[PDB]
């Protein structure tokens, strides 16, 4: 997240001094590592009514879910930010039916 | 709306030609969808998702 | 209620509980010998059923037995094989000394004269 | 009833002995019995009802209660010592049909 | 309550999970309707064969 601008400096330096004249390695630009839109994930419409029709949740759940799969958002479910650790959690509706929210 | 407009729409914002539903083609660099549908994922994640691709191109 | 529909896998869930329960703090061939304890059997649906587990868990015991009959070692935390390797042994003592025979890991095809040859 | 895991425990001791072929001898599930579905056997009024009513509601019941378990209204009195359990079927249908 | 709501909620004890009106008891893994209740216990043993 913002940890990941040490380690770019760092790394490369106990390679730099072992060339210390050759064809030295360059640097990816920067705006590569700013987009969310290289990762699958982003970060960060809903309709709660208690999702009182099941037949119902049962369409529109599951296009919820293909799409916190790949890390893009839903509706009900949307995925929470951890890129802090190499982790995911993800938030549920707290309407969501007993059934499906297992 | 429906997807097949937005297939031709992504389509413009690649080549840095105006598209139909979104107006931003790297005159602010952010891109800013307007919503003809109201979609969080399908119409405003996919299209800023594939808008870099465009971007990539413009440079 | 269709009750008929159920009766059919409450017989298949029946011999897997089977396994699974009685499989409980087994590893090694301990474990190729409590699921090789149910080809002992006669029921032929059993058999058939245990005779897509038994293949499995037989597939790393005969991976040791080709570091064991022929060139290669076996050392990790957990042995899943009759071997118990011994470290640090640079003393001549190690004739049958340094790789003991645990008899607790023997599978149930090979019998006293099998487990003892290969070895 | 009960009688049945000392027989598994009697034989069992029987099989061991007399050949040692087979190694980790299996031994019968407990939990078939704890479980009461592995075992093939364990809403409207019934007498207020006219006679075809009754007739297909006693209908309904039969097809479940010709496999062992409780019915919606006819039960299967306890095992103890039947080796040939009957059912106890509930009346409120004509001395006719009952035969 | 009625059977109805007994057969969908049935299915769902299949998968391991509580059904709407049958609910878990900790004295076991078991499912419990809240007759016709024993026939519904009879089918929530797959659920529970599937817990384990």
């Amino acid at each position: 997240l913002q940890q990941s601008l040490e380690l770019k400096r760092k790394m490369l330096r106990d390679k730099q001094n072992k060339k210390n004249s050759g064809q030295h390695l360059p640097i990816f630009p920067a705006w590569v590592y700013e987009r969310p839109a290289l990762i699958g994930d982003f970060l960060i419409t809903a309709l709660p009514i208690g999702t009182l029709p099941l037949a119902s949740q049962e369409s529109a759940v599951v296009e919820d879910l293909l799409y916190v799969l790949v890390g893009v958002d839903g509706r009900y479910v949307s995925a929470q930010p951890l890129a802090g650790r190499q982790s995911r959690t993800f938030l549920v509706d707290p309407n969501l039916d007993l059934s499906i929210r297992e | 709306i429906t997807e097949a407009a937005l297939v031709r729409d992504i389509l413009y914002v690649f080549q840095g030609i105006d598209g139909k539903n979104i107006k931003m083609n790297n005159t602010e660099n952010c891109y800013k969808v307007e919503g003809k549908a109201n979609l969080s994922r399908s119409l405003r994640d996919t299209a800023v998702r594939l808008s870099e691709l465009g971007w990539l191109h413009n440079k | 209620r269709l009750l008929v529909w159920t009766y059919d896998p409450k017989i298949r869930l029946k011999t897997l509980a089977a396994l699974v329960d009685h499989c409980q703090g087994r590893k090694g061939g301990e474990l190729a010998s409590a699921v090789h304890a149910y080809t002992k059997t006669g029921d032929p649906y059993m058999r058939s059923l245990v005779q897509h587990i038994l293949s499995l868990v037989s597939h790393p015991v005969l991976s040791f037995l080709y570091r064991w009959i022929y060139d290669g070692e076996l050392e990790d935390t957990y042995h899943e094989f009759f071997v118990a390797s011994d470290p640090t042994v640079k003393t001549d003592r190690l004739w049958h000394d340094k790789y003991t025979l645990r008899k607790s890991m023997i599978p149930s095809f090979m019998t006293m004269d099998q487990s003892r040859k290969v070895l």
